[PDB]
């Protein structure tokens, strides 16, 4: 709980009444993508 | 400004390798954060000691008749919304994409706890004490005396009788309204008067532009993007290559909290005298010479501005 | 939607729409004053897209004394009274998500987005400041936020022959402190 | 009345516990830098583990010199950041005491006319006390009470002469004029050495 991560934060089991910076939120992707060019023919590497 | 800077962000950014290699890296992190949150509460501080030095809220009556002085120009103005002062709203204008690429780099900027309508109220109060009670409520209870009678014993403070002024009571109120009316056309005509509180915007500003640039440094790297360098890498090869760029962008924060540490420690110091000036040159009359204005000190009106404060010093200047 | 991304090795996160850019046909990304790629374009479909990050934004909890009391309120900075979290399924990394977080008590200000505290229209001195003139505290069971009260009302009765004159007088011993060394 | 505002100066300081906080901060911070500087030997920065003693004794010297050379980097950056803080607060500590300095000239050695230097109202005079790490002023200051309505002239006028309060003012209760000295209510009658 909010309160819990502030007493992770300060180090302590107890807290003094004031206003604490304590993390940051952000939100997490939920999939993934690929975009690539559409060729398909194989690079002549036999020849080399 | 109080800035408020995302440690993680601006190092690493969406590289999460990036993120737990930071944690073996030391608390350099969590010290940032304390360096700077410092800073920030000071700011509201300095704004406190300056303004707030009365507990009550004073207002002038409304038959604007002061024995010939006008006050006009520096009192508040219902019209205007923000209840500003023809001059104060002048200080407005003349001191004046960009945040949101800040913004996403991880750079905060934190709102003041003291808006702009609650400091120009404080003004008003300052501006009521003084012209309806004199210098005595600075000092205890706000005890009433008439204006002429008020100047009066700030002659004898000079060393100059009373009967000096109200022989000559017509003739100073104005030569009083006449010197205020070209305090306005002084500012207005000439744009470079406020180049102090400039100053402080600008280096603020610059000095944050210099650390988005510094994200575009090698620092002797392959790359100075953290993806490529981790999708090119094998992962005991890639290590030897984000110390250096972590390393490098170590510095730069630890770079710019040191000038600002400087900064807002010569800030304090004009913070700290400015508060006296408005104790001393408001709140009463001083002997100190050159302290407040050049001449013999009369009185003091102080008007709010942008990250500052304006003290109009009425002195008494021998001629002839 | 907020998504990784692969470019032909340009990986990355955010959110990908549609951007206005005037790109030239041998132009192949934009990019922004920080000199970060800012905008893209599809290898198949040639197709200009905007780059925005996933929101973000850093988080303050306001408290009493844990002596007095255990309750909390939570203010989001920056964030604009709608895009705070309302799903906890494996898309936000604050589990500390608040027990509605919407519907509840909620008020936005200046600084940022308020969970959990009452607004009121009274006024009293500030006790935790949270910026923008708005200040709370924690009164009766509960906690509260208000608007900053700078002093009590006054008014010298200025008159055009009248003065005030002291009968009385108070001795009075106040202190001051100041630090010397270290 | 100097006797009772003496005596609840004790009680003041006793029951209210952040009193001395400006002193106490400076002992904290203090503290806290120190313990930071301690913490700070556990940080690998990129090396295998945090210990010298491991490392010499399981990777050869031409392979090993290389670890050791992220832990001492990083730990005389530690070093350098923790002066750099010092000196900051330093210079801050030397203008604290400065003002000290110049109020026990100024306020304790004499009458200060400076509005509010020592304490709030007209100063009367000042007594230090020693604290750790600092000074405590006791400002004893005059405050008016219990004021009062009256009427005022600038000038009385007799026998077609101004006349003009040497070091008071005028006032009348609504039918007889006296002249006062401002801070104090002692009327008097208005005669020619007055005025
Ligand atoms: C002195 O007070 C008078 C009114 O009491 C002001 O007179 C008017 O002021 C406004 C600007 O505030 C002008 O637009 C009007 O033209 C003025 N009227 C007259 C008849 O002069 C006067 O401006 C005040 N002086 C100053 C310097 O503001
Ligand atoms: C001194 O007289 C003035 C009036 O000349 C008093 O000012 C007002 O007095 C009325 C009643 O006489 C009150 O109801 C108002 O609140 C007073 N203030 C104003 C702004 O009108 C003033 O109170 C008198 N002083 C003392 C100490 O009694
Ligand atoms: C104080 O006395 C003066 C007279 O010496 C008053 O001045 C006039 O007051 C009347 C009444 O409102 C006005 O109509 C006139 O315009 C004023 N004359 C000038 C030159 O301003 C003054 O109003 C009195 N003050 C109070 C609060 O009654
Ligand atoms: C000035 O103040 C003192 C105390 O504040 C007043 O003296 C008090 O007088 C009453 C009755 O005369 C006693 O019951 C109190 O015990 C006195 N106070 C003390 C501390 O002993 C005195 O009357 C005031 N003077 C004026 C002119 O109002
Ligand atoms: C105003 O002050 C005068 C000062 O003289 C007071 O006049 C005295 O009043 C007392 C009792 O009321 C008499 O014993 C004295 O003889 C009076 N002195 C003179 C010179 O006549 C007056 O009472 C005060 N109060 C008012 C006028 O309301
Ligand atoms: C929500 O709040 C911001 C405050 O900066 C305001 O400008 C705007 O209405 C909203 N922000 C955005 C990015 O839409």
């Amino acid at each position: 709980d909010p309160l819990s991560e502030t007493k992770c934060t300060l180090k302590s089991f107890t807290v003094e009444k004031g206003i604490y910076q304590t993390s940051n939120f952000r939100v997490q992707p939920t999939e993934s993508i690929v975009r690539f060019p559409n060729i398909t023919n194989l690079c002549p590497f036999g020849e080399v | 400004t109080k800035t408020s800077v995302d440690c993680t962000m601006y190092i690493c950014g969406d590289s999460t390798e990036c993120s737990n290699l930071l944690l073996q890296y030391g608390s350099f992190c969590t010290q940032l954060n304390r360096a700077l949150t410092g800073i920030a509460v000071e700011q509201d501080k300095n704004t406190q000691e300056v303004f707030a030095q009365v507990k009550q809220i004073y207002k002038t009556p409304p038959i604007k008749d002061f024995g010939g002085f006008n006050f006009s120009q520096i009192l508040p103005d219902p019209s205007k919304p923000s209840k500003r002062s023809p001059i104060e709203d002048l200080l407005f204008n003349k001191v004046t994409d960009l945040i949101c690429a800040q913004k996403f780099n991880g750079l905060t900027v934190l709102p003041p706890l003291l808006t702009d309508e609650m400091i120009a109220q404080y003004t008003s109060a300052l501006l009521a004490g003084t012209i309806t009670s004199g210098w005595t409520f600075g000092a205890g209870p706000a005890l009433q005396i008439p204006f002429p009678m008020q100047m009066a014993y700030r002659f004898n403070g000079i060393g100059v009788t009373q009967n000096v002024l109200y022989e000559n009571q017509k003739l100073i109120a104005n030569q009083f309204n006449s010197a205020i009316g070209k305090i306005q056309d002084s500012l207005s005509s000439t744009p470079s008067a406020l180049g102090k509180l400039q100053d402080v915007v600008n280096q603020n500003a610059q000095a944050l532009n210099t650390l988005v640039k510094q994200l575009s440094s090698n620092f002797g790297a392959i790359s100075s993007v953290l993806n490529d360098i981790l999708s090119r890498l094998d992962p005991p090869e890639a290590e030897v290559q984000i110390d250096r760029l972590i390393t490098g962008r170590l510095q730069s924060l630890q770079t710019y909290v040191t000038q600002q540490l400087i900064r807002a420690a010569e800030i304090r110091a004009s913070a700290n005298l400015a508060a006296t000036k408005m104790s001393e040159c408001v709140l009463g009359q001083s002997k100190r010479v050159d302290f407040c204005g050049k001449g013999y000190h009369l009185m003091s009106f102080p008007q709010s501005a942008p990250h500052g404060v304006v003290f109009l010093h009425v002195t008494y200047v021998p001629a002839q | 939607k907020c998504v990784n991304f692969n470019f032909n090795g340009l990986t990355g996160t955010g959110v990908l729409t549609e951007s206005n850019k005037k790109f030239l046909p041998f132009q192949q990304f934009g990019r922004d004053i920080a000199d970060t790629t800012d905008a893209v374009r599809d290898p198949q479909t040639l197709e200009i897209l905007d780059i925005t990050p996933c929101s973000f934004g850093g988080v303050s909890v306001i408290t009493p004394g844990t002596n007095t009391s255990n309750q909390v309120a939570v203010l989001y900075q920056d964030v604009n009274c709608t895009e705070v979290p309302v799903a906890i399924h494996a898309d936000q990394l604050t589990p500390t998500w608040r027990v509605y977080s919407t519907g509840s008590n909620v008020f936005q200000t200046r600084a940022g987005c308020l969970i959990g505290a009452e607004h009121v229209n009274n006024s009293y001195e500030c006790d935790i400041p949270i910026g923008a003139g708005i200040c709370a505290s924690y009164q009766t069971q509960s906690i509260i936020a208000y608007t900053m009260s700078l002093g009590a009302e006054n008014s010298v009765a200025y008159s055009n022959n009248s003065i005030a004159i002291p009968t009385n007088f108070t001795i009075s011993v106040t202190t001051e402190i100041l630090p010397v060394s270290m | 009345q100097f006797n009772s505002a003496i005596g609840k100066i004790q009680d003041s300081l006793s029951s209210t516990p952040s009193a001395l906080g400006k002193l106490q901060d400076v002992v904290n911070q203090n503290a806290q830098a120190l313990n930071t500087l301690v913490k700070q030997l556990s940080s690998n920065f990129g090396a295998i583990s945090s210990v010298l003693n491991d490392i010499l004794s399981r990777l050869d010297p031409p392979e090993a010199e290389v670890q050791i050379d992220r832990l001492i980097t990083g730990r005389l950056q530690s070093l350098q950041t923790y002066v750099t803080q010092q000196l900051i607060r330093a210079a801050e500590i030397r203008a604290s005491a400065n003002l000290a300095a110049t109020k026990m000239s100024e306020c304790v050695l004499g009458q200060s006319k400076r509005v509010d230097f020592c304490g709030k109202g007209y100063h009367l005079m000042s007594f230090p006390q020693s604290a750790p790490h600092g000074v405590v002023f006791l400002h004893v200051t005059y405050v008016p009470a219990q004021e009062k309505n009256f009427t005022t002239a600038p000038a009385i006028c007799h026998d077609g002469k101004a006349h003009f309060p040497r070091e008071g003012v005028f006032v009348s209760n609504g039918t007889h004029w006296f002249v006062t000295q401002r801070n104090f209510y002692e009327p008097q009658i208005i005669t020619t050495d007055n005025t």
